[PDB]
């Protein structure tokens, strides 16, 4: 009953490399073969870039003036551009530059973890003497394809409306292909071998892959109502003015619920809430059939 | 109000009706709905107010 | 009777899902019925997939 | 990035050498590796 | 009475008016989905009639109920895109808004 | 709307929309949802689905 192990992996390329496996019994190189390359496709960490937020840009549906590239499709270049982290599972870059000629990958600012594999590679051209074009690319680690249109449901406030939102391309494999040959050891009947030769973005190594892989892939075998819903909105909900959201704040007061728990006395007592604060504040509460000391007694249930 | 009833009735009509009239019942109203106003009462007429 | 009219031009992205009709030149039409992971995709001696 | 596994089994046996067994979640396309590189396993070896 | 293009709408929450302009109408560039209000229209409907048990909520509640009706035009429902274009037109001799 | 294959099914079962079937049941949702008691009343009701 033996087991398998790798061998000499042969990197080709900084893009793709052939990894193999020398000890393989009779019909394993496909059973272990395919099925590392569904995972291997499927499932693997990827740093794609997500936001971006350039100069003068309220949609993608611009054109800056000063690049002949539309801004959509310096997206979608964007989108293209593969880079490695560290530490970091979201980093934020800066990208800055002008004058005529090519803007490639390796004139944004660089980081700590930030790796550029394909420093060459096309942002966005700049076609007049004095144009420039600064922009926060704001890449984050995830896995599998995460378009943009379902990275809306949380939402929580992306108005800053000159962050584009861009498809999530989380991947480093291209291309898996295994191919079993017969593979002789000194001694032994028959045995066969696995040549998986890999496709990246060169973000990823090819042990680190093929490790993982099989590593997912053995983790899989793990196995083998009283009161009023208003009392737990956040302040926010109540829409006061920012003065006063950010002194209820301060004092530890986040919902309404605990809101109303506070008396006049207690309040003013506070050392930034003054006569027109609490008139607001018992304003649009009684605007919503709400008060000060009020009782629920039981705060919190669970 | 008119509830389940034919039009509705001035406040001195209800104190003609109740054999206690003016400010008396105006107050009984005015602590009425407020018995109304705070919630596990008011928490299923709250949700008609969109 | 008109006073003011206000115009707003929406720019939605779509970009395709089962339901959709597609057809080659040739007069064969069609409708996408799943959309497969590349994982299941039929693939040749070289490792692509189609 | 955390991963997922199964949470809903439920083993619905026919007989005694007879058997069908059942696994709820599973992240997409895991299924099919699953279940086939197994099957290989199971027949072929 | 006229018809206001105004962003005071009966009924909303910050949320709703966030979108919106102090004259009404969506910022150019602002992702929008269906609900969402692209321009604020209100229009006058006086002595709305009500009846009793709703009289009886209003007076418990304290709510005026306004002379005005929600016109406003709001995304279609289920389709979502970008607003990249605001275009107003003004009757001659009509005064343009603050937005216009 | 347009029609796709869905094999898998059983011959007595045919694939439905979510959306469309959320639209269509609607008052049953309703009915349902403060029959449980999810939902003070139907305005809530309407609401919460929508």
């Amino acid at each position: 009953f033996l087991k398998p192990r790798l061998v000499d992996i042969e990197q080709v390329s900084s893009t793709h490399a052939k990894v193999t496996l020398e000890p393989l019994e009779r019909g394993f190189g496909h059973t272990l073969g395919n099925a590392l390359r569904r995972i291997l496709l499927s499932s693997m960490p990827g740093c794609a870039v997500t936001e971006v937020e350039i100069d003068g840009v309220l949609h993608e549906y611009s054109t800056k003036e000063g690049v002949q590239e539309d801004i959509l499709e310096i997206l979608l270049n964007l989108k293209g551009l593969a880079v490695r982290v560290q530490g970091k599972d979201e980093v934020i870059l800066t990208l800055n530059k002008s004058g005529i000629g090519p803007v490639t990958a390796a004139d944004i600012t660089h980081d700590g973890d930030v790796e550029i594999v394909k420093p060459q590679h096309v942002i966005c051209h700049l076609t007049d003497e004095n144009a420039s074009i600064s922009m926060r690319i704001k890449v984050q680690r995830g896995r599998g394809y995460v378009p943009a249109s379902t990275r809306i449901h949380s939402e929580e406030d992306e108005r800053p409306i000159g962050r584009l939102l861009v498809d999530a391309c989380y991947s480093p494999v291209e291309r898996i292909a295994y191919n079993v040959e017969a593979a002789r050891v000194e001694q032994r009947t028959d045995l066969d071998k696995l040549v998986i030769e890999m496709e990246t973005n060169g973000t990823i190594d090819p042990e680190e892959a093929i490790r993982r892989a099989a590593t997912i892939l053995a983790e899989q075998l793990e196995a083998f109502p009283e009161f009023d819903p208003i009392l737990l909105r956040p302040v926010d909900d109540l829409e006061l003015t920012v003065r006063s959201a950010n002194c209820l704040k301060a004092e530890a007061i986040h919902y309404i619920g605990d809101l109303v728990q506070r008396t006049e006395v207690e309040l003013l007592k506070t050392p930034n809430l003054g006569k027109k604060s609490l008139t607001e504040i018992k304003d649009v509460l009684a605007s919503r059939g709400l008060s000060l000391g009020m009782r629920l007694e039981n705060w919190p249930p669970a | 109000f008119g509830i389940d009833m034919n039009t509705d009735y001035t406040l001195e009509e209800v104190g003609k009706q109740f054999d206690v009239t003016r400010e008396r019942i105006r107050q009984i109203e005015a602590k009425a709905l407020r018995k109304l106003r705070h919630p596990s009462r008011s928490e299923v007429l709250r949700s008609f107010l969109d | 009777g008109v006073l003011k009219i206000v115009k707003v031009y929406l720019a939605v992205k779509r970009r395709i899902q089962p339901g959709d009709k597609m057809a080659g030149r040739h007069g064969n039409k069609g409708v996408i019925s799943k959309i497969n992971p590349i994982e299941d995709m039929p693939y040749d001696e070289n490792g692509t997939p189609v | 990035t955390e991963f997922l596994k199964p949470r809903l089994v439920d083993i619905e046996q026919v007989s005694s050498t007879h058997a069908k067994v059942t696994l709820e979640p599973l992240e997409r396309g895991f299924g099919h590796t699953l279940g086939n590189a197994l099957r290989r396993i199971l027949l072929s070896s | 009475g006229p018809e206001e293009i105004t962003a005071d709408i009966p009924n909303v929450g910050e949320a709703a008016l966030s979108k919106l302009d102090e004259s009404g109408i969506v910022y150019i560039g602002a992702e929008v989905t269906g609900g969402d209000i692209l321009v604020g229209k209100v229009t006058p409907k006086g002595e709305t009639q009500l009846t009793p048990e709703e009289k009886l909520l209003r007076a418990i509640f304290g709510e005026k109920a306004s002379d005005v009706k929600d016109s406003s035009l709001r995304v279609p429902n289920g389709v979502s895109g970008t607003v990249i274009d605001v275009q107003v037109f003004t009757r001659d001799g009509v005064e343009k808004d603050k937005r216009a | 709307s347009v029609i796709t294959v869905g094999p898998y099914l059983r011959l007595h079962q045919c694939g439905l929309p979510k959306k469309m079937a959320l639209e269509l049941f609607k008052p049953f949702i309703y009915g349902k949802l403060e029959l449980r008691g999810l939902a003070t009343t139907i305005k809530a009701a309407k609401k919460m689905v929508e």
